[PDB]
């Protein structure tokens, strides 16, 4: 992808995440545990589905037949009638091919993208008490109990409060 | 010690396609291209005239299988491949372009055009169009000279349309199987007949001869169509082998017309027909039948294009 | 002790759709589809025929209508609703395809055929083109017998093309209100026009009958034409009822045709045209005739189309 | 957007700044006040430009009239015609529809980045001088007047001559 | 001390567009617009019939030029300028949908009619065809009265159509160039002919009169063609003026059809044709030929457009 | 681009670097050496690569012939034919504009992409052990051999070993 983020930095995705598309794993003293991310979800699939509500319709627009499958037109009209109809196959084929391509590459940077911006926002969050790992984690200095983890998702982290201990376990 | 920022994923992901790759596999994806057709014509909610045997041009001139077709009403109109135009063999003139103006038309209103005759017979009938014994075309009169071989007069007949819409007018030129037929029927001579409106101008000669026989019959009747402005007058001066018409026909308003070889139904509803069925969809594409009417799905080439609806999947 | 970074916003932004949401509000938006018709046709720096009660056919056969249109030059063609072909009762063949070559003519040059008559009449006319009495076609010949009753002679004319372009040869078969009257004007018998050149093989025998009046005249003329290419010859043999070419026509160069119910106007400019105005616009897209025609923006179904010209719009 | 600056970390946009696009506000002992970025807000608009360039015109191609409003045509052609002229309105409508959806989304990600990467330029030249607040603030630790200020708008700050105070203000 | 990252730069970049920026250049791009073309028909592998002096249509009736293609097979067939259908001068009815049919015929198979004559002769001839001598269409006859002057008699003919394929059956109405030659060929009289089958139904009658020479001739002949429907029978009835066709023609499969002015060339293969050559091409668009015909890149206006295969070049 | 560094805090491309797309350049006691990424090199090469094989070629969709060039048809036919293939003209030459010109833009910001992700990826290797110049420069605070600068191209650098020293050199 574009931001490098998904099926990059983070080398997989979690089967175990059935909650959201985004979220959070942790490593502390009472142990391991998992939550989605409901913003970061939530605007990804908000956009996907504003994709498919542009997409997934067809036109008010009637056509009639000019041609005739029971008895036959004048050859000459009839020939013109099928250069005209297959010349519009070869336009919407080619529309319909170009759309879905375009669409689906957008598609993918755009969950790439939301994954980077999450990450973006934890690491503002942590300033200086904690450092970057490289696969998508966060090394904090600090002991950050599961309240202390929640603070984090939940967005009420208050780095000041831990600031003097994780800048002394530099 | 450390928190770590991930995304799902699944075992069995999707493939679709990118502007940079083929075959991308992602968390979910959905179908643009309709595939699955209804093979019925789901007519729900909507006035349907199923023609059957009729040909939709027979609905104009009324041969015994259009019967109870003379003045139908229709938001949608169903031509099958036994319908027939005819009884006693013959064809119209620019016959689609009368076919496209029908299938749009709403159906058909009928009125008299009023003729009356004096000095010739008004009944020809034939064993090709048999109501109960032999008969002709509900809707025109076969003209013949009084008796046998007797000079048909040279005649004017003339019709106003005093209605806000145009009129459909119809008439058909008799050319039997010989020459002596012709005589017998109309009397000797090089036969005329000239068609004018403020609008339209053109004539007709007949030419009898020996044609392969249809129902019956070595004979045809060549039908020709005009469309009469309000308060514009048709003059028909003719001196045999015509088909007079007995009632002009209006157009009642709007319709559809399609062409099929499957069941009607009243229990499903779509806009978009074709003679396979009914392709009942909101998807924006179809691969179902170039040639699908109504309100469709654009037809594309491709069987399948799937649109992502999800991130890559990166299983471990 | 602090710097922080920010972007502009306004209280009113302008909506806009995006890929994936429908009314984003951004900063600035500008419109791509055009609504705005300008009810005259702009005519500024082009020369201008406004045909007026002249039909285009017209300028080609010269009803006392179109005196004035006998030879024009144009880059810009108009046709009106009131505008009439013909004097006497009629109509071309092939009528459409011969507008369409008139529209794109860039005008019309005229010379004379050449032909000279003996044993026949020369001077046909009628109350149906009145030129202060009495007139006919400009461009055309009504060839009568000497006297009434009288045999037409078996005639043959013949005009070679001795230009380097092509010309446009007319000619009209009258078809008179009563046989009575054809024998009258031509004498007796069944007549024969025919036709041909290099490129072109077709005939026509008259039919007379009754029509409804058109302009006080029960008869009608029908009207015929060919191009004749460099250096060919067209022969018309003919024994009555020809309407014969006085003149050949030849086009000018280039020029575009449109039809048109508002005002010439020669203070603004524009290359977009249909019946109700000019489309002066630089955007891609219009609303307002999908039948213009010129050098158009192209026509939609939406009334508009903003496209973003700032960013999102964020207020406080 | 794909970049998550406006619309997101930044809270929202700034009424005042009406000099350009995106801008400077700062707090020192000085007080506060408000200054336009001339590069970010010019690479923005040249972009925009561009796109309108573009698409705002019409071509070269002409068309004539192939039927008649006055007397129509005979009824098979003129119906082929319509056919066909229906099948270019719809093209050429999805054409519009799309254009300007595809060109949107590309005009507000492209405004989101040129700020984002006015955000970075600034965070490359303090660096260790000041920490990232996380709402698009840079809180500096050193003492800042304005000329201090105006040298980091103007692109002359040196970060060597505060680096000692500043990384002893830690 | 330092590790620095970079990317790779030329001097001598290539310039490309973008949405947001015309002339953008970047490390490498390349042509997405085919303008080279090759000046032959690239033929390698195809059944190639080049008709060279012989018309097309000239296949089906056979003038002396045509001998050698009366039963073709082909997958490519080649018209040429030269090309000329006829020997007699004149011309099919409907010529461009035969010439449309016979194009994609895959070449023809001929069949005897079947037709034998008694009380008139077979073997009209004319110095306009010749096959040292005097002589004719080789698949059609010319009807003549069994004496000069002679009455024709009035002649009924019939075949029926008992292959699985439709049949194409042509024949012709001979136009002399005065009614005296129509009446030494023929006898007196108004002459008629009626064709029709179970689709069909039309009728004719001759006009003799001056044509220019063409070929030497100043009659001509109407031809005209109908396909006859598998199990259906064509019916004749002629009184005169009727060139009889001797062999009906029937379709062998699939074939593409072009118009050239450049040689074949059996070392180069292609799949898109032109007048002026063959498009060889794997990109996209082409520039070449808007009427180029086949398996072709999509015509388009743009001489270049070139799609960048790098990143933006940033020299020093 | 998009992205901001491939014409933007990189000054220039290297006309040197003619063995890949993206390459490192470093400065040490040993002197100065240039060596190509292959993995940033070969990805924007695939995606590029791909774009191609979906372009370069044309359908197997065939037309004939419906008008004649020798023997020209009737002039209302032929002028609806005119018409429908000027319409067809106007529809594939602003396809193929715009197409080209979407896929430039993308193949620009992809390769921008690439750019940036190879240099975040580096970051990310470095953390403490070196600081971000703003020119695409990683100033190393700890001595650096050519094993080093190799182990840092190789992925396989280990800023434990260092951290102690870098640190201390702060
Ligand atoms: C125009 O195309 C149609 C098909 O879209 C052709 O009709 C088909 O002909 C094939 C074989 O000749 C049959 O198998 C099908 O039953 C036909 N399909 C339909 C829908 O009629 C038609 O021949 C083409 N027109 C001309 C003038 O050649
Ligand atoms: C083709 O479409 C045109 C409109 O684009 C039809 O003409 C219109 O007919 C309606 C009602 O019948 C009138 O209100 C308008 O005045 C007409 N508009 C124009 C521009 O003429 C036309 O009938 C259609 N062609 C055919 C053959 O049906
Ligand atoms: C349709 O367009 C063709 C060209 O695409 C026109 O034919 C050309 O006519 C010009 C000048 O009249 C000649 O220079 C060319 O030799 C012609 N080109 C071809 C390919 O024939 C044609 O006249 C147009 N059709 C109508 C009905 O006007
Ligand atoms: C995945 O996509 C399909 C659409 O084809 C949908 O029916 C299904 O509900 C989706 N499943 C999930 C888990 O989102
Ligand atoms: C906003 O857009 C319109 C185009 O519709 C333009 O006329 C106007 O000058 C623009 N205003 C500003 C402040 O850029
Ligand atoms: C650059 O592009 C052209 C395609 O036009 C190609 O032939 C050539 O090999 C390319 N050169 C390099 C160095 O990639
Ligand atoms: C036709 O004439 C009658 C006069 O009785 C009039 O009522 C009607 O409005 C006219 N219609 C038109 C279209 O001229
Ligand atoms: C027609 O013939 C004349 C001979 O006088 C000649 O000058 C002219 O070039 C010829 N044109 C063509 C097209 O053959
Ligand atoms: C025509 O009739 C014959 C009877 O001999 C039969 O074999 C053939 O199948 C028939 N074909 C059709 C199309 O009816």
């Amino acid at each position: 992808g574009l931001f490098g983020a998904i099926a990059g930095f983070i080398e997989n995705g979690w089967e175990g995440l059935i909650d959201g598309w985004y979220g959070f794993r942790h490593q502390n003293a009472q142990g391991e545990g998992t939550a989605a991310d409901y913003k970061s979800t939530q605007s990804a699939i908000d956009q996907i589905t504003g994709k498919l509500n542009r997409l997934i319709e067809k036109t008010n627009q009637q056509f009639e037949l000019i041609d005739n499958e029971f008895t036959e037109v004048e050859k000459q009209i009839g020939n013109v009638i099928n250069w005209t109809r297959d010349s519009m196959t070869e336009v919407w084929s080619y529309n319909a091919e170009l759309l879905v391509a375009m669409e689906n590459q957008h598609t993918i940077d755009l969950a790439d993208s939301e994954m980077n911006k999450l990450y973006e926002r934890v690491k503002r969050q942590l300033r200086e008490n904690a450092e970057e790992d490289g696969t998508g984690c966060f090394e904090i200095f600090h002991k950050c109990d599961d309240d202390c983890m929640a603070s984090i998702r939940n967005n009420t982290y208050d780095h000041s409060r831990y600031r003097e201990e994780a800048m002394q376990n530099r | 010690d450390k928190i770590c920022l991930g995304h799902h994923a699944v075992s069995n992901g999707t493939k679709v396609n990118t502007l940079t790759e083929r075959g991308v596999e992602v968390v979910n994806a959905t179908e643009t291209v309709e595939r699955t057709n209804v093979p019925r014509i789901c007519s729900k909610g909507k006035r349907t005239v199923d023609l059957g045997q009729c040909g939709l041009l027979g609905t104009i001139t009324g041969p015994p299988q259009c019967d109870q077709f003379l003045e139908f009403s229709a938001d949608l109109i169903i031509e099958r491949r036994e319908g027939s135009d005819v009884c006693y063999p013959g064809k119209f003139v620019n016959e689609e372009a009368l076919r496209q103006i029908l299938r749009e038309s709403g159906g058909i209103d009928k009125e008299t055009m009023g003729f009356t005759y004096s000095g010739i017979r008004t009944n020809g009938a034939t064993s090709a169009c048999r109501r109960s014994g032999s008969s002709f075309y509900a809707e025109m009169k076969w003209l013949l000279s009084n008796t046998d071989n007797a000079a048909f007069p040279q005649m004017t007949k003339s019709y106003k349309n005093t209605r806000k819409d145009p009129a459909l007018i119809i008439w058909g030129i008799h050319h039997s199987g010989s020459t002596t037929e012709q005589t017998k029927l109309y009397g000797s001579g090089n036969k005329l007949i000239t068609v004018g409106s403020s609008n339209y101008q053109q004539s007709f000669v007949p030419s009898p001869g020996a044609r392969p026989q249809v129902n019956g019959q070595s004979g045809r009747i060549d039908f020709h169509w005009l469309m009469l402005n309000p308060n514009d007058t048709v003059t028909f001066s003719f001196n045999g082998a015509f088909i007079a018409p007995d009632r002009a026909s209006f157009l009642r308003g709007k319709s559809m017309g399609i062409q099929s070889s499957v069941q009607v139904d009243a229990n499903c509803e779509g806009d978009c027909y074709h003679s396979g069925g009914t392709i009942i969809s909101n998807l924006p594409f179809q691969n179902i039948n170039s040639r699908a009417v109504g309100k469709c799905p654009r037809y594309v080439k491709q069987e399948s294009l799937m649109l992502a609806t999800g991130m890559k999947n990166v299983p471990e």
